[PDB]
């Protein structure tokens, strides 16, 4: 299978540089163009440029000349994009893509340009008040409070609880983000079957599994 | 995503 | 650079209805080899983009034949014969005939469905958070349609806005609904000065609020 594995979320101080990677597998690396695409928060898509690993040929959007530099390590089948002298306009998700009769895409790398400090989340359970009325279904959740930078991912029961899950976009205040995630399960299955939120904040190397238990005073 | 046949392989 | 103009910029389509997006180019997209490098992409919130159509009309493998593309020279169209819930997202035309390669501005496809009332849930602060001196009260307003909704907090019966922040999900890819969270953030000391915490949802599905509440003395 063709895969393009991009490097993880970045935090870059204003004026500094970053080099992000796109590790290719499942095809002949030298034979296909790799394109790089920018998506600023809430905006459309922009083309940065491309490299052909076989011979190192590049073509750039003039808008990114002197901001982006594209290289490729043939031996490790890895493409790189270096971004220089970053400002807030460079905060974005960057995708790599392999051109072809089938196109394949990396998962994206979020880059945050900021002088603020990395902060891990505090993860708290959301369980109904002990006197709340019981229904056929019960909604539970996790509160992921006070982290920086983006992103955070949340799953429930390692991804086995898929439908009935809502993870809300984070809100930003005082250089800290907060979000919550909700899940709904049959009331007959909780707490007899465990419900756990799996939270990851990659920029702080934090992974937390929080079991939701009924409140008990 | 832009020029599908721009690499080594072009169907023929 | 080639300017690609997409119309309309937003679509709201009922399940089963067709839809059409226009993409018009400022230059001929006919290349020297006889090919026209006008392609179509879709990006869902939370996902990487995917290509659906290449060189005007060729369908990517695995993409349903509900999607067709047509056009020539400077006028291009993407057509969906019948929309399904999983088609939501932003559709882009993109060109590779001329350097630099360019994208259209994107057309957001939203699903239109029957109205649905929110399911409201309220949660007291965890004992874990209270040990740290904080107290967040969370309200979920889940799986409603249409997207427009309002939330009001009442603490001991009196309206409160101080400390409330709201967040809305993107449209759900399966049931075409929206959800919203409302979070009231207090210190432990402030939380302990009140007993009744109430979240009230106002939505077109009811002439009066949907109300959920808890009392601090009931664990």
């Amino acid at each position: 299978q063709v895969q393009l594995q991009q490097s993880g979320a970045e935090l870059v101080r204003p004026g500094s540089s970053v080099k992000i990677s796109c590790k290719a597998s499942g095809y002949i690396f030298n034979n296909y163009w790799i394109n790089w695409v920018k998506q600023r928060p809430g905006q459309g898509l922009e083309w940065i440029g491309q490299i052909y690993p076989g011979d190192g040929d590049t073509n750039y959007n003039g808008k990114f000349k002197g901001k982006a530099t594209l290289t490729a390590d043939k031996s490790s089948s890895t493409a790189y994009m270096q971004l220089s002298s970053l400002t807030s306009e460079d905060s974005a998700v960057y995708f790599c893509a392999r051109e072809g009769y089938i196109v394949y895409w990396g998962q994206g790398t979020l880059v945050t340009v900021s002088a603020a400090k990395t902060t891990p989340p505090s993860v708290y359970p959301l369980a109904p008040g002990s006197a709340a009325q019981t229904n056929s279904m019960v909604t539970l959740g996790c509160l992921v409070k006070g982290y920086f930078p983006e992103p955070v991912t949340v799953t429930w029961n390692s991804g086995s609880l898929s439908s009935g899950v809502h993870t809300f976009p984070a809100v930003l205040q005082s250089d800290l983000y907060t979000l919550s995630s909700s899940v709904t399960v049959p009331s007959s299955t909780w707490p007899s079957e465990t419900v756990t939120c799996n939270v990851a904040h990659p920029a702080s190397s934090t992974k937390v599994d929080k079991k939701i238990v009924p409140r008990d005073c | 995503q832009f020029r599908h046949d721009s690499g080594y392989e072009v169907h023929h | 650079d080639v300017v690609l103009t997409q119309t309309p910029l937003t679509l709201s389509v009922t399940i089963g209805q067709p839809a059409s997006i226009s993409c018009k180019s400022s230059q001929s997209l006919l290349y020297s080899n006889g090919k026209t490098y006008l392609n179509w992409l879709l990006q869902r919130p939370g996902q990487s983009p995917k290509r659906l159509i290449y060189v005007v009309s060729k369908l990517d493998s695995g993409v349903p034949d509900r999607f067709t593309g047509s056009g020539s020279g400077t006028d291009f169209t993407l057509k969906i014969s019948r929309v399904e819930a999983e088609d939501l997202g932003v559709y882009y035309c993109v060109q590779g005939t001329h350097f630099p390669f360019t994208f259209g501005s994107g057309t957001k496809l939203e699903i239109k469905r029957a109205d649905a009332a929110p399911t409201v849930s309220i949660f007291p602060p965890s004992s874990e958070q209270l040990t740290s001196g904080g107290a967040s009260v969370v309200c979920f307003l889940n799986n409603f349609y249409p997207k427009d909704i309002n939330v009001k907090w009442k603490i001991d019966g009196s309206e409160r806005q101080n400390g409330v922040l709201n967040s809305w999900t993107d449209q759900d890819s399966k049931d075409s609904t929206y959800s919203m969270s409302s979070t009231l953030t207090l210190t432990k000391d402030e939380y302990e000065r009140h007993n009744s915490y109430t979240c009230e949802a106002t939505h077109k599905t009811s002439t009066s609020p949907i109300v959920k509440s808890f009392n601090r003395n009931e664990c």
